[PDB]
Order: C-alpha cells, then structure tokens, then sequence
C-alpha cells in the first residue's frame, strides 16, 4: 500500500462511533478513499481507526 | 451500507 499521509486542518469532534475525532495537526493514513467523501483512516498518533470527512485534511509529505 | 457515502460536513 502507500505510505502517504495527510493532516488534519482543523479539530474534529466524532457525532459516531465509526468516525474518528482528531486535531489540527494530527496526521492521519488513509486507508482508503475511493468509495466517497467520508476516508477510511488511521490515526499515528492515537493508533484508532474510523471514518474522517475529508474536507477537513491535506497532504503532508 | 457504505460508511463513506455520507455528505461532508462544514469547516469550522
């Protein structure tokens, strides 16, 4: 797989249990985000997965 | 059902 990841631009607050809340910084890898808006990702710095909506991350490396 | 197929929210 790749080993891109992205950051988060801005603090999100999870309304699920499927979806991650993070903070602007925290960097995220994506393990999926083919299938809609909402990414399958992974937290490097907590380790959780969860759904992310992708508007809220960019690139970072 | 898809998880990812939802709309996204607004920036903050």
């Amino acid at each position: 797989g790749s080993h891109m990841t992205f950051v988060a631009l801005y603090d999100y607050e999870s309304r699920t249990e499927e979806d991650l809340s993070f903070k602007k910084g925290e960097r995220l890898q994506i393990v999926n985000n083919t299938e809609g808006d909402w990414w399958l990702a992974h937290s490097l710095t907590t380790g959780r997965t969860g759904y992310i909506p992708s508007n809220y991350v960019a690139p970072s490396d | 059902v898809s998880l990812a197929r939802r709309p996204l929210p607004p920036l903050p």
